[PDB]
């Protein structure tokens, strides 16, 4: 009964396509998300022309709005009420320190709501409704989990960045010019895939029917959208994360001086949806990039 | 109640009462140690007041689930 | 363990002098030497080949955890001796690359010929059929096909790597390739004979220590003078099944069961990637695929957009996004 | 028919059960108790297995399969064309692969043979009844049971594996495996011993224990004997399907991670984490 | 140019025959022991016919 | 195409304009399934062929510091994701070499 | 074999072996209790 | 109704009462003990009315 | 094998241990029960 | 009391002592030094009010 | 076997060996106690 197995079935019945969980170490994972999920500030929206001085992104909500979005940021990023982590507190609209240093924080997190607006309005094939939120990576915590930097040529991760291509499997009886894949590439696609297994906490037979691994028809619907994820991440890394280079301190940076890139572990946390689903995004349209949310309509002052 | 003494002889006996006794205890200290509120190597000098007790009642959000979705 | 026949639960004897006419005679059948374990040139010669074949491959392993004895033996089961990389075919690769790994394929291979010759000239010595040298040659002809089927496809970087884990990495590996080999005809076949020879042995084992009180254990007497305890198992069988071998030919079926799994297995390893590429195609074209519900259905958009492209080189460079 | 010594051999005696009244022959086959009842489920299970294949989509008999039912069922009967087939199916071979291994008893029995072939079945039938019964009932639902079809459990086979990413890790699957191989070398060796022996090459006596020996001992450097080969053939064969059987029930119920990880064990030993 | 035809279903056919002699073969050898089979009605061979019984050279020690 | 007619006066099906007594149902077998026609339909509901490789023009060498000591192909997913021991992880690649002018 | 009196005398031993072990288990659930109750 | 003992031996059902009651009473703690009402090694401190109970018809 | 008397005098011990332990369960589930009844 | 070493032969059963002592003592060492609290080769030099120590419950 | 005398004089032995480690295993745990404690 905690010992105890669940399984969900996600394939035809006797095609052994299922998940399996134990009971007690799912709920333990369970438990640790939705105790911590943190409450939204109630929703407002008054009238007023935009006093602000130096908003770059967030010029198109309200004025509560935005006050509401910021104190969300400090609480998924900083912890709430910590508005010293981005800000020099007595100059809210001021980029730099007194010094003259620059607040990177800030500059990172201006890029943050940009790459977050990207992935909720170009890639809803992957998030849908349920939308990212900047708790979905942070958690609460300046870094999110699953941070890597360049290392080996043959570093699978390089799948979200600069790489494409995992194909290995003839699409023919005989073999052909078209495929000359080797069965090194094919150790190469099963390392790749162990990894997105684990970075959802899933295994193969949640996006495959392994009795043949190329099978879209015989595939459950999730490897369609596992397919975007791949194309989300090479957009985020190479537009976002990892031009953001020049405005990190050296110690946020690899040992080859590039800075942080995402995989799909960064949302998902080992989950087969990040947070087990929870529906945040919705609640802040400051971070949508669509002009409704699930036929909700985007405030737009 | 020494009777017993000759039904089954008391060397066979001995050895497998403290067999028995050693595996149960064994089982129980182990039961214990893998517990939150007894993991006493970890959490044995909190207070009573202060160890963990299990959950009245689970938590829940209707949008959330544990497992993923299927048949 | 306890066992059902008194013959070494207690009372085990000592030929305190030799046996052959515990101990061991000094002396010749004919003239094959009785003494020592038969070694011979060709066994010499073997066990110096083989030597450097696992010296070379003992060495790499140890190097690529940096010389360490600790992470030598503790990650032991997955380091390995890893094939050529795939651009250079069938040339000769750095010696860092594959070049030792080659030469441990070589020394190897040659190692395990001289070990057939050894065996095959003791069966003659001996005045014994070539039985078993012929058999030992069914598995050199699976072992043979991992190396002529990486020629057969043109790269040294298909080849098998030295290693515990790694090899079967590799083996999941080639599945995937080629498209699952489930469906690959002559490994079906070849698993048949492996579950046979296990059902054989099983059946051998259990019917003759079932009149092993009788004699039956004694199977050379039983074959050229026919004993009860013979009788008393082609009965059983004939009453169980309604047809019996005999005290000889049962070894016929277990010999032929046990070549025929590494015959038909070597086969299909020739025919993978040079005739068939994608073995479950193959079982869709014969008929050999059970129909299921299609679990999604693309659209011509999405046929298209999820057409992937194939695997090419890794990045070369490590790229600056500065901008 | 008989075999020309046969007749002899034809007594009464050794039923485990119903006496004299199925204590007979039929051609070659005895019968017996078990017979019949063997009979009677080969006959059910067969003409069900028909039947599903009659209202599937084809008879091709490689593509014919017969399929559990979903895993919402739980422990409970499907209906028929729903799974529910599969499980009367199951009851047949169970009670058919049972009752054969208690006619061979009587057989053994009335031949003064020891029970040795009966125990050895018996490992064949705890690997099926692993699969379809006991796996299934500790995860609760006997949808997890295999397809009977074919090429259609292969590919159950399959999935079962991916389920663990990369099962060839699995440790009781890697036991299991060396007991196959080392079964199937064991029996060329034995086999090839006994032939060698008794077919020498033209013109040459008949060879003797001696050489065989004589010849095992050059190639294992220990000898046997004719006792230990078949033993060491029993253990190995029947070794592999216990291990087998083994390696398929932590699958899942025990263990629920990849098989990789397991090894994180291995790699965390206090001399060397 | 054979659409159907390919060379792994050749090489199973080829299997097929060579093995269906096998089994003619291993049946023959299974037969030099206890055949022919008495019955009513008289002797019978099954199919395939038995091999002969087989005699052994014993080795002399004069 | 989906459904037979139905009859106003009796909500009763007619197949080739007759009545049937019942509810009528359009068989299928088993969950649906149809036996697969040929490698060309099953691969006609698949995706299209992958494109072909992109292959590089020619090879730059890694500094020796990001050159694996390792050969093995999954050793990233199958033993470095679960193994952080410090000395381990410093062995994964070759240590830094230069020539002794450059010292 | 076990005598009647063989079994008389070892009985003696056995209860106060049996009722020294339930004296000091007693003693050491007390103490578990003392420290955190699990009821 | 002592006759019992003459056909069954009392060293065999010694042996094999005592083996039987024990692997019930480990059944029946384990079943509780994976039970979420009476886990009590986690939850045992909590009172009656505070304790775990299962879903009701809901109606819904 | 018990003779008459021997199977008699057995039988006095078993029924008074059956019966014994029953009364110590019922105990059992007495505390059981006042700690947090199952109906 | 040592009737029990007629009973048993004292250079077996000392034997069995020894081995079970020692494997008692290197289970209950390496368990130590497998928790946090009592990682001592690393953390050993802490004072005891610095000690980790393992998750209460909340305040609630 | 062995005698009675030889047995009482090895059990005098054995008694005193064992309470002698019990006696060196208790300084050990005022030790560790007075480092770190675990209550
Ligand atoms: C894939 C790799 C691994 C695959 C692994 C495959 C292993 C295969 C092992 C089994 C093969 C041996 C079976 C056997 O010999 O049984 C005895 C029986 C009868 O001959 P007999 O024993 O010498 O004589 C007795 C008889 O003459 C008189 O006996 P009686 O009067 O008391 O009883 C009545 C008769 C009536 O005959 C029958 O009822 C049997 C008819 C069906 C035989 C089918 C055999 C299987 C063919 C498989 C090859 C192929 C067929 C297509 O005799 C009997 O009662 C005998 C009952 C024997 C029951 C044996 C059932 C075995 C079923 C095996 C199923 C195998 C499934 C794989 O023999 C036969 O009937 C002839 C069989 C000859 C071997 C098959 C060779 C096929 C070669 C290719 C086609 C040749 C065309 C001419
Ligand atoms: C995901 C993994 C794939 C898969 C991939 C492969 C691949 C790839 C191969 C097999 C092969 C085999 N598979 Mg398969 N296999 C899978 C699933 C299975 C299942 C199952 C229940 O699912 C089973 C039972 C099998 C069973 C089998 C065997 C029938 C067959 C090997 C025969 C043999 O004896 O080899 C063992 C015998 C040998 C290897 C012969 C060795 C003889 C030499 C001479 C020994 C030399 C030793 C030397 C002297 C010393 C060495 C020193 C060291 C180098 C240091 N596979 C799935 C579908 N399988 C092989 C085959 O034949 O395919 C057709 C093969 O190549
Ligand atoms: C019919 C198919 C099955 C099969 C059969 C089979 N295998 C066989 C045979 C047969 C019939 C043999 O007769 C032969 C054998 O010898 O058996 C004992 C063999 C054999 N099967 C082997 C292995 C094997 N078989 C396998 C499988 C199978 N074998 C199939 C299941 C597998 C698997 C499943 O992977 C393996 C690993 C070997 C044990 C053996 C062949 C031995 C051989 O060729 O050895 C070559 C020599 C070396 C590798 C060198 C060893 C070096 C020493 C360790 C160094 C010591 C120092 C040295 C002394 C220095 C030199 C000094 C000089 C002066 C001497
Ligand atoms: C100890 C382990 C090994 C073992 C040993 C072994 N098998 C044995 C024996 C022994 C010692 C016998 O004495 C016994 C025998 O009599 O052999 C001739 C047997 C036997 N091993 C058999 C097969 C077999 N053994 C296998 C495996 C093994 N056998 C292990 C490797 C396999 C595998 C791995 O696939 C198979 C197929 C039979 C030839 C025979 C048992 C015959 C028997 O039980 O007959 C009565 C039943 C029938 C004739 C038919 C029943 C039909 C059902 C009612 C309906 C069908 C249900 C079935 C589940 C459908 C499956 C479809 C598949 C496509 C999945
Ligand atoms: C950090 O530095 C930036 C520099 O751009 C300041 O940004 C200025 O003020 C913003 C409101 C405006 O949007 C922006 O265009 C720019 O005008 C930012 O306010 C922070 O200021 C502090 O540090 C400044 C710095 O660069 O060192 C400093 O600026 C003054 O001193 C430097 C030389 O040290 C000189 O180059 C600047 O021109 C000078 N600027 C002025 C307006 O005097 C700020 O000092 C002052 C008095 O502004 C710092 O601000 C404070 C309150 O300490
Ligand atoms: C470093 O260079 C390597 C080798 O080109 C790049 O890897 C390529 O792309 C991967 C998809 C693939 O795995 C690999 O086989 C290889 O094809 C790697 O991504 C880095 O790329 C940057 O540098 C490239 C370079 O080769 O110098 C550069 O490529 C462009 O510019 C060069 C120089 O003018 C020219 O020779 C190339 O043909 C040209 N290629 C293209 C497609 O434009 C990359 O620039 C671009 C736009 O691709 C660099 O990428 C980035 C983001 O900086
Ligand atoms: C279902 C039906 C038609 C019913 C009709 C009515 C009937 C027939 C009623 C009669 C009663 C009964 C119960 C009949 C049984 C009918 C059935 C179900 C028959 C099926 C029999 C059956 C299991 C056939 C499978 C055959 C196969 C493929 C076996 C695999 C193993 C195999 C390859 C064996 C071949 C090698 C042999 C012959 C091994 C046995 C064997 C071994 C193992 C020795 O060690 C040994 C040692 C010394 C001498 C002889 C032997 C010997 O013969
Ligand atoms: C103990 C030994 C027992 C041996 C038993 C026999 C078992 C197996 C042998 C199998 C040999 C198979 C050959 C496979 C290659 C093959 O078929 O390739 C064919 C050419 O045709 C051919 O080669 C024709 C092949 C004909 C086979 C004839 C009989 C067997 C000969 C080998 C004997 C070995 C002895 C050992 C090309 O096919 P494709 O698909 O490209 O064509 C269409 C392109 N659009
Ligand atoms: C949550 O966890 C789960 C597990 C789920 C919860 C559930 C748990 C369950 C079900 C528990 C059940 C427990 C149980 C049930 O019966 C427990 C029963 C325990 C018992 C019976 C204990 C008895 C102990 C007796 C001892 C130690 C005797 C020692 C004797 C000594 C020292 C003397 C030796 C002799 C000497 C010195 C000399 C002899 C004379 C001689 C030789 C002469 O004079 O010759
Ligand atoms: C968190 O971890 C988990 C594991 C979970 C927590 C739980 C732990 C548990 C359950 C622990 C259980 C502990 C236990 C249970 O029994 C512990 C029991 C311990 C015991 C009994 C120790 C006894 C030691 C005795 C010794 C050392 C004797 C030495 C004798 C000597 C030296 C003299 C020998 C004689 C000599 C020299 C002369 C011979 C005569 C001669 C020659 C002559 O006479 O001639
Ligand atoms: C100091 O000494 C030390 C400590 C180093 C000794 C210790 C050594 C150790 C620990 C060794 C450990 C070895 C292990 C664990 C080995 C594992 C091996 C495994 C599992 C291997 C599995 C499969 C390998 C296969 C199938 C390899 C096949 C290779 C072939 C067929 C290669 C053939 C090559 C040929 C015929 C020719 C090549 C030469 C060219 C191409 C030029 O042709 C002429
Ligand atoms: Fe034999």
């Amino acid at each position: 009964g905690d010992a105890a197995t669940d399984t969900v079935q996600v394939g035809y019945r006797g095609t052994a396509m299922e998940q399996n969980y134990d009971h007690g170490d799912l709920k333990t994972k369970f438990a640790q998300v939705k105790l911590p999920q943190s409450p939204p500030p109630a929703g407002e929206s008054p009238p007023g022309p935009l006093p602000w001085k130096n908003v770059q992104v967030l010029n198109d909500i309200s004025i509560a709005e935005f006050n509401r979005t910021m104190i969300a940021m400090s609480t998924w990023v900083a912890g709430t009420g910590n508005c010293a982590y981005c800000h020099n507190v007595a100059a809210f609209q001021d980029d730099t320190l007194p010094n003259g240093k620059p607040l990177y924080t800030k500059i990172v997190a201006r890029r943050m709501l940009q790459m977050t607006r990207n992935i909720n309005g170009n890639y809803s094939q992957h998030v849908k409704n349920t939308g990212v939120t900047c708790y979905t990576c942070h958690m609460g915590k300046p870094l999110p989990n699953g941070l890597w930097f360049y290392s080996s040529q043959t570093d699978y991760l390089r799948h979200y960045l600069d790489r494409d291509g995992a194909r290995v499997i003839t699409q023919g009886v005989a073999p052909s010019n078209a495929n000359r894949s080797s069965t090194k590439q094919a150790e190469w696609t099963y390392a790749l895939m162990i990894s997105q297994s684990r970075s959802l906490g899933v295994n193969c037979t949640y996006c495959h029917n392994t009795r043949q691994f190329a099978s879209w028809r015989e595939a459950p619907p999730a490897r369609v959208t596992a397919y975007h994820g791949i194309l989300m991440l090479r957009d985020v890394n190479q537009n976002y994360l990892a031009p953001l280079q020049p405005v990190y301190p050296a110690v946020r940076l690899g040992a080859m001086g590039d800075a942080p890139k995402a995989q799909c572990v960064t949302c998902h946390n080992g989950a087969y949806k990040p947070l087990y689903g929870a529906q945040m995004a919705k609640d802040f349209p400051a971070m949508w990039g669509r002009a409704d949310w699930n036929g909700v309509p985007f405030p737009g002052i | 109640m020494h009777r017993i003494w000759l039904m089954y002889d008391p060397r066979r006996v001995m050895v497998a009462l403290v067999g028995f006794l050693a595996v149960l205890a064994l089982v129980i200290h182990f039961v214990l140690l893998s517990s939150q509120r007894y993991s006493w190597i970890e959490n044995g000098t909190l207070g009573a007041d202060q160890a963990p007790v299990g959950a009245s009642a689970p938590a829940a959000a209707a949008e959330m689930s544990p497992l993923p979705p299927g048949r | 363990m306890l066992e059902y026949q008194n013959l070494f639960t207690r009372v085990q004897v000592r030929t305190v002098p030799e046996p052959g006419i515990f101990s061991y005679l000094a002396g010749k059948f004919g003239d094959a030497q009785i003494g020592p374990i038969y070694l011979g040139w060709a066994g010499v010669l073997s066990l110096i080949f083989g030597f450097i074949a696992i010296e070379i491959i003992g060495l790499n392993m140890w190097a690529s955890v940096g010389w360490d004895p600790v992470e030598f033996i503790r990650q032991l089961p997955w380091l390995a001796l890893e094939p050529p990389p795939p651009q250079y075919g069938l040339r000769v690769p750095p010696l860092n690359q594959g070049g030792w790994y080659l030469m441990a394929g070589f020394f190897l291979t040659v190692s395990i010929i001289l070990w057939w010759i050894r065996i095959y000239r003791r069966a003659r010595a001996l005045q014994m059929g070539s039985h078993l040298p012929w058999a030992f040659a069914s598995a050199i002809f699976l072992y043979s096909t991992f190396f002529f089927q990486p020629l057969l496809v043109g790269s040294w970087s298909e080849m098998v790597p030295f290693g515990i884990f790694p090899h079967l990495d590799w083996t999941s590996a080639f599945s995937i390739r080629y498209g699952n080999l489930y469906y690959n005809p002559f490994h079906a076949l070849s698993i048949a004979f492996l579950y046979g020879s296990a059902v054989l042995f099983a059946m051998h084992g259990a019917t003759i220590l079932a009149v092993a009180r009788m004699g039956g254990e004694r199977e050379i007497e039983q074959i050229t003078d026919r004993g009860t305890a013979a009788e008393r198992s082609m009965l059983f069988w004939r009453w169980c099944m309604g047809f019996n071998a005999t005290m000889e030919s049962i070894h016929r079926w277990a010999w032929w069961f046990a070549v025929l799994t590494t015959f038909t297995g070597g086969i299909g390893i020739l025919l993978t990637g040079t005739v068939v590429d994608n073995w479950y195609l193959w079982g869709v074209k014969h008929g050999l695929v059970a129909p299921y519900p299609a679990q999604n259905q693309l659209t011509p958009e999405q046929q298209d957009l999820l057409r992937g492209r194939y695997q090419g080189t890794a990045p070369d460079s490590f790229p600056s996004y500065v901008v | 028919a008989m075999l020309s010594f046969e007749k002899k051999y034809r007594v009464r005696g050794g039923t485990l059960i119903g006496g004299d009244l199925f204590d007979f022959w039929f051609g070659p086959f005895y019968v017996g108790f078990f017979g019949v009842t063997t009979i009677f489920f080969v006959t059910l299970g067969t003409l069900l297995c028909v039947w599903g294949a009659a209202m599937g989509p084809t008879w091709n008999l490689w593509q014919i399969n017969i399929a559990p039912p979903d895993l919402k069922y739980g422990l409970g009967l499907a209906p028929l064309r729903e799974g529910g087939l599969w499980q009367i199916i199951t009851l047949c071979a169970l009670g058919a692969f049972g009752s054969w291994a208690l006619r061979q008893a009587e057989i053994a029995r009335k031949l003064g043979m020891g029970m040795h072939i009966p125990w050895a079945y018996g490992g064949a039938i705890l690997a099926y009844t692993t699969l379809v019964v006991i796996r299934p009932f500790l995860l609760g639902a006997w949808g997890h049971g295999f397809p009977y079809g074919i090429f259609s459990h292969l590919d159950w086979v399959s999935n079962v594996g991916y389920q663990y990413l990369h099962f060839h890790y699995n440790p009781a699957h890697m036991i299991a495996v060396t007991f196959f191989f080392t079964n199937c070398l064991a029996l060329a060796m034995h086999g090839s011993l006994i032939l060698s022996v008794t077919n020498p090459p033209k013109g040459t006596p008949t060879g003797t224990s001696e050489q065989e020996n004589v010849f095992f001992r050059d190639l294992l450097g220990y000898s046997i004997g004719a006792i230990g080969i078949h033993r060491l053939g029993l253990f190995l064969a029947v070794g592999a399907a216990v291990w087998s059987a083994i390696c398929i029930v932590i699958s899942g119920p025990f263990w629920t991670q990849g098989w990789p990880e397991w090894w994180n064990w291995w790699l965390n030993l206090p001399i060397w984490k | 140019m054979m659409e159907y035809i390919d060379g792994a279903q050749i090489a199973l056919y080829a299997f097929w025959l060579f093995f269906f002699g096998l089994i003619i073969y291993l049946r023959r050898e299974d037969k030099r022991e206890g055949y022919p089979l008495e019955s009513p009605q008289g002797p019978r061979d099954g199919w395939p016919k038995g091999a002969p019984k087989k005699t052994y050279v014993h080795r002399d020690h004069g | 195409p989906t459904a037979w007619p139905v009859d106003p006066t009796t909500g009763q099906t007619l197949i080739n304009g007759r009545p049937v007594v019942g509810r009528v149902f359009i068989m299928r077998k088993t969950d649906g399934t149809v036996k697969y026609p040929n490698v060309a339909d099953v691969v006609a509901h698949e995706a299209l062929a992958p494109l072909p490789p992109v292959v590089g023009s020619s090879y730059q060498q890694a500094p020796i510091t990001n050159q694996r000591r390792m050969r093995g192909i999954m050793i990233q997913s199958t033993l470095w994701d679960m193994d952080r021991k410090r000395s381990a992880t410093r062995q994964r690649y070759y240590p830094a070499s230069t020539p002794a002018n450059q010292l | 074999g076990m005598t009647e009196e063989e079994a008389r005398r070892f009985h003696g031993y056995m209860v106060t072996g049996t009722l020294g072990y339930v004296v000091v288990a007693s003693v050491a659930h007390f103490l578990a209790w003392s420290w955190r109750p699990w009821f």
